[PDB]
RNA sequence: AUACAGUGAAACUGCGAAGGCUCAUUAAAUCAGUUAUCGUUUAUUUGAUAGUUCCAUGGUAUAACUGUGGUAA
RNA sequence: GAUGGUAGGAUAGUGGCCUACCAUGGUUUCAACGGGUAACGGGGAAUAAGGGUUCGAUUCCGGAGAGGGAGCCUGAGAAACG
């Protein structure tokens, strides 16, 4: 298990992209009454 | 005039096949097309340009410039590859078929990472940017391009999952798994919400479902199977479903959309050897695309009524519907010959 | 005697003889034990030259670690201080060498990355 | 830039000549350049000795092979036509190629260290010496560094010469190279410093390998002619 | 535009500085190797038809036949990034080359009434229609080796066979 | 595939402070092509003068060996359903040296019916396979290094060898 | 010397150049000798080393070359 | 991959050189591993000179580089001064 699932930090990757505000289209509520079922 | 197949009352072109006076009317649209004897796995671009076709033996990159219809580059990389995505432009994350991932720049090659398992797909998050890979058994990893960490990773059922997708519109995580179970997990949560199980009538063997997909609606999935058979499925009676044998049937690798261009409610369906489109709501094939050899997947370049293989033999092909749709802006006299 | 896969077997039970003053024991010419890299039955072929010793650990399997201590004229400080070496080495079906037990072995073909000895001879 | 084997003067040049491939190794051999040249001085410069090599007067092993850097190791019969010059050259006490004149009947012949005896491809005995003279079918019985005689006019084994304890041994290698007595102590060991140990005038003793000896024939009848001071 | 035009079999090429593009438009948007009327291009010549063969264009850039894509693009040709021109011709062409392959009303006192002949007759055997003591001295030399060469090795076997006889 | 050199890594004492040198010629690891099944494609590779190499990516008539005779004859691949070299090779289904796949033994029924008369003394759990078609063999030939795939039939102790593992 | 016949610009060919400066500091891991490779590659050097045949000579496709041209090149 | 075992991959082949599985090893006070320079100096690396006694002949400081990292190709030999 020495190289299996090393939880380190890594350098390049840090960075690598940028996130997102508001992201998906819908909302969180239109998520709540989209699958309460 | 390049040579149709017969079909159901509509037409279909191959450029670059295995049999594409034929040396003097030439009609061969990207230059150096060719491989190594097959074809591992090909995807266009968001935008309107560069199309990514990873390699077969010695296995490269391949980006084509579609403005310049020839090659690009070919980075010969380290191993052979299953899966990848592309990440807006020139970035670009792989695994191979060891557990070991690779990011490819404009440079090339930023970094080789692993997983401790192997894997056998990939997706990208737009949202909050963690990439999901799906391996075997257990273990559905993160890989969080924001600070480069490793998220908790989502424990699956026994044997492992085939083919992980996420909703575009609002973030459903789906995991092909073995044993007929889709195992749809919450992008927001980190936990599952459901898991819901396949059914069909011939049950020949227990099959495992290795194609997961969606669409901009946020409403249906696509499912597959190891068997030849596709899938839809909605919240509404989500116990049921609308099934598709296919006439050959023995694993559906590519099923995707036609969300984004006219004549709609249809849909892609592929499996080995053939690959095959039907509309929504009757289940009746609109045409198929019948190659010469075997498929290892498809893509279909959006805006316009064109398909991209990657297949078992030298050259990959590319499959034209005049019907479906035009020929885009880079292939624009394509409608001028054939 | 098989606890792994893929056939174990020699590879052409069988037999042979390196030659060279170093006897076959006669489990080694006619036994069930393999004998996939000890040079009797083997696949190797024996070379080069032949070192002695006693031994300090041979707690894994298939690595027998021999001490060598050998006199050398040291003329700096005009006194012998004492020589010790170490080798790794792979078993043989003649003797559970344990701590102690001077014994001998041939220089042949790389087997891991530091073996190039096989036990031959115990006394 | 030079070895000690070749009696080479220190006031002759900067670069010295490498020996071409050939028959024997580039340590244990002397080029016909620095052989005719500078050491029994039958040329004054390069140009020369190739005029000569050209002309074709060296027949050395019985074929001519003109070439300047010809790597002529342990007794080969170097042949010159004019003046009927027949030399075998071997070793001397300290070192250098003794180059010892013979006559006809001993330069019709050589002898030569066997390598390795193989069972090659389809049956055929196989024997092999420092020139690498693979000729047919030899006795069984010719163990590692026994000696054959070459034919020299074709190529067969005519006389063979055992290696035993009691048997005249020529060591070309290591700190004893060069010298003749071949009897004080045989020792073969395991696989270091094994040999049969040779005699001085006080019939000392010395130490050697298997493979930095062989033998040239028996305790006061050896075949070849030795030079003498 | 220049027109290259060349009639093959007898032998004839010229080239025609044709303005008034107009008469050039019945070109427009034909790749290489699809044929064109000569009704179109000129009313002096008709029933004439041209198979067209490329052509540079204004940069001197060629175009190589049936790749797509009138305007330049950067290809990989005999491998580096060479520029080439696509293969359909559009307005923007110096000279389009032009192969007649019948002749319609009206003679020509460049192309069809005046002709080259070729350059010489052949040389080989077979295309002036369309030894043997080497044969003997083969099949001898040969025979002789065979004779030589497997019969000296038996010879050789059997001194083999005599040291086995006396071990 | 990247090297073959100790420089990379640690001996049997463990030393450290590497940053050794700029990867030589002499040091060449080719990428490793997992032969699958297909149409027979093989790329010739070179090395060490003219020292082709058989790449074999996509073979099929593999010639596999009667053991108890020795009658190495033509067939086809199916697929490989136990290999722990890799666990995961099996799952994707490759084709290399010394795993177990299965064969139509079409054939060898055409062999034993014809250098014996009669159809079916030879063990019954492969009779079996007489009778149904697919019958177990080990690859014994390399198809990336030699490009071939040839083999050995499996004839009852090596069977049940490998039957009691999977 | 009415199918070749000497000078020979420019083209194919055989080979030529067959081993040259600056910059950051490695403790038998850089180096030197030595053991071995039936554990391996090898142009050139050298010695050796080939046995399956039913009812007088095989095909177009490219040069150089001519000819028509484009481009500032 | 630390130490070894079994098999495969790649190799010019030997080789945890790389990967699956397994065992928890291995070096060390008989000096492991680590600390620096008159490591522009040293180690015979070599020629020695008929009186210079650590000046006094040379191979090599370490590896790289052909604007910068990356990928590929050629050859008996290369990760090419071309």
């Amino acid at each position: 298990k020495g190289r299996k699932l090393n939880y380190s930090v890594q350098d390049p990757i840090a960075n690598y992209e940028a996130p997102i505000t508001s992201g998906y289209k819908w909302s969180d509520d239109q998520i709540d009454e989209f699958f309460a079922g | 005039v390049l040579k149709s197949t017969s079909a159901n009352d509509v037409s279909v072109y191959q450029v670059s096949g295995t049999n594409v006076l034929e040396y003097q009317n030439r009609v061969e649209l990207i230059q150096d097309f060719e491989f190594s004897e097959a074809s591992n796995k090909i995807k266009v671009s968001r935008d309107g340009q560069y199309c990514m076709a990873t390699g077969t033996y010695k296995p490269q990159i391949h980006v084509y410039d579609f403005a310049n219809l020839s090659l690009k580059f070919d980075r010969h990389t380290d191993a052979e590859n299953v899966d990848f995505t592309i990440l807006s432009w020139t970035k670009s994350v792989h695994l191979q078929n060891d557990r070991s991932i690779q990011f490819q720049n404009k440079g090339g090659l930023h970094y080789t990472t692993r997983i401790p398992k192997f894997g056998r797909s990939l997706v990208y998050n737009k949202v909050n940017c963690d990439l999901y890979v799906g391996a075997s058994g257990n273990e559905l990893y993160r890989l969080n391009l924001e600070k480069g960490r490793f998220l908790n990773p989502f424990k699956l059922d026994t044997e492992g999952v085939n083919h992980v997708s996420i909703n575009e519109v609002n973030g459903l995580l789906a995991a092909g798994t073995e044993t007929n179970v889709v195992e749809f997990w919450d992008p927001r949560s980190r936990s599952r919400v459901s898991k819901l199980y396949l059914e069909n009538n011939i049950d020949n063997r227990p099959f495992q479902v290795t194609t997961t997909s969606f669409r901009n609606d946020g409403l249906t999935f696509a499912c597959g199977t190891s068997n030849g058979y596709s899938y839809i499925y909605d919240l509404r009676t989500s116990e049921p479903s609308i099934i598709k044998d296919q006439g050959y049937g023995f694993d559906i690798k590519k099923i995707i959309w036609l969300d984004n261009v006219g004549t709609e409610n249809k849909i892609v369906t592929c499996d080995k050897r053939i690959a095959k489109i039907w509309d929504r709501l009757d289940g009746k094939a609109y045409a198929s695309m019948e190659p010469s050899v075997d498929i290892n997947d498809i893509e279909h370049v959006p805006g316009t009524g064109m398909f991209f293989t990657a297949n078992e033999s030298i050259p990959m092909h590319t499959y034209y519907i005049p019907s479906l749709g035009p020929s885009p802006r880079w292939c624009s006299f394509l409608d001028s010959i054939t | 005697q098989s606890e792994r896969a893929f056939q174990k077997q020699p590879h052409i039970r069988w037999y042979k003889n390196a030659g060279l003053g170093f006897k076959t024991p006669k489990t080694a010419i006619e036994g069930s034990y393999i004998d996939k890299k000890c040079p009797f039955t083997g696949l190797v072929s024996i070379r080069g030259k032949i070192l002695t010793g006693t031994v300090v650990s041979t707690k894994m399997h298939r690595t027998i670690v021999i001490r060598r201590a050998y006199l050398h004229y040291i003329p700096k400080y005009n006194r012998y201080e004492k020589r010790h070496k170490n080798v790794p080495v792979h078993v043989s079906p003649a003797f559970r060498v344990q701590v102690g037990d001077i014994v001998t072995v041939g220089q042949c073909r790389p087997i891991s990355k530091t073996v190039r000895f096989n036990v031959v001879k115990v006394s | 830039a030079a070895p000690h084997h070749w009696l080479l003067d220190k006031l002759s040049g900067c670069y010295a000549p490498r020996p071409s491939a050939g028959p024997h190794k580039l340590r244990e051999s002397l080029p016909l350049i620095v052989f005719l040249r500078n050491r029994l001085k039958y040329a004054l410069n390069g140009r020369e000795v190739k005029a000569i090599l050209m002309q074709r007067h060296v027949k050395v092993d019985g074929k001519v092979r003109t070439d300047t850097t010809y790597p002529a190791g342990f007794m080969d019969v170097i042949t010159l036509d004019a003046t009927n010059e027949n030399f075998r050259l071997v070793y001397d006490v300290k070192g250098r190629f003794a180059v010892h004149r013979i006559t006809d009947e001993e330069a019709s012949y050589k002898l030569g260290k066997v390598k390795k005896v193989q069972l090659g491809k389809k049956g055929v005995p196989y024997v092999v010496t420092h020139d690498g003279r693979t000729i047919r079918y030899p006795d069984p019985n010719i163990k590692v560094n026994d000696t054959v005689k070459i034919d020299l006019a074709s190529g067969k084994i005519t006389d063979f010469i055992k290696f035993d304890a009691g048997k005249l041994v020529y060591v070309t290698g290591g700190r004893n190279l060069g010298r003749i007595g071949t009897i004080v102590h045989k020792e073969r060991h395991d696989g270091g410093f094994d040999l049969v140990h040779i005699k001085d005038s006080l019939d000392n003793t010395f130490v050697t390998r298997l493979n930095n000896v062989f033998v040239i024939g028996e305790q006061g009848k050896p075949y070849i002619s030795l030079p003498k001071g | 535009m220049k027109l290259n035009i060349s009639y093959p079999v007898n032998g004839s090429q010229k080239t025609f500085e044709i303005d008034d593009e107009h008469r050039i438009r019945v070109f427009f948007d034909k790749r290489i190797g699809q044929e064109v009327d000569g009704e179109a291009v000129g009313d002096e010549f008709k029933g004439y038809v041209f198979k067209i063969s490329g052509g540079n264009d204004k940069q001197g850039f060629p175009m190589k036949q049936g790749v797509l894509l009138p305007t330049r693009i950067k290809l990989l040709l005999t491998r580096k990034r060479k520029s080439v021109r696509g293969a359909i011709v559009g307005p923007d062409l110096a000279v389009l080359a032009l192969v007649i392959v019948k002749k319609g009303e009206q003679e020509l006192e460049g192309l069809t009434d005046t002709t080259v002949p070729k350059r010489l007759g052949p040389k080989r055997a077979n295309n002036i229609r369309k030894r043997l003591q080497r044969k003997r001295h083969q099949r001898a030399l040969k025979v002789r080796n065979a004779q030589a060469q497997r019969e000296a090795a038996a010879e050789y076997a059997q001194l083999l066979a005599k040291r086995l006889s006396e071990r | 595939g990247i090297s073959r050199d100790s420089r990379h890594k640690r001996s049997a004492t463990g030393a450290k402070r590497a940053q050794f040198r700029k990867k030589r010629k002499f040091e060449l690891g080719r990428q490793p092509a997992n032969t699958k099944i297909g149409a027979k494609r093989i790329h010739s590779v070179r090395t060490r003068g003219g020292n082709k190499k058989y790449r074999a990516l996509r073979i099929e008539t593999g010639n596999f060996s009667w053991a108890s005779e020795g009658i190495s004859k033509k067939t086809r691949i199916a697929g490989v359903v136990y290999h722990p070299s890799n666990n995961e090779l099996v799952r994707t289904n490759t084709l290399t040296k010394a795993a177990i796949v299965q064969i139509d033994a079409t054939p060898f029924r055409q062999w034993f019916e014809a250098h014996y008369g009669q159809t079916l003394k030879i063990e019954s759990s492969v009779e079996s396979q007489f009778s149904a078609g697919r019958l177990y063999a080990c690859i014994s030939s390399r198809p990336g290094q030699s490009g071939r795939c040839d083999g050995y039939i499996l004839e009852g102790e090596e069977l049940a060898f490998y039957l009691r593992r999977l």
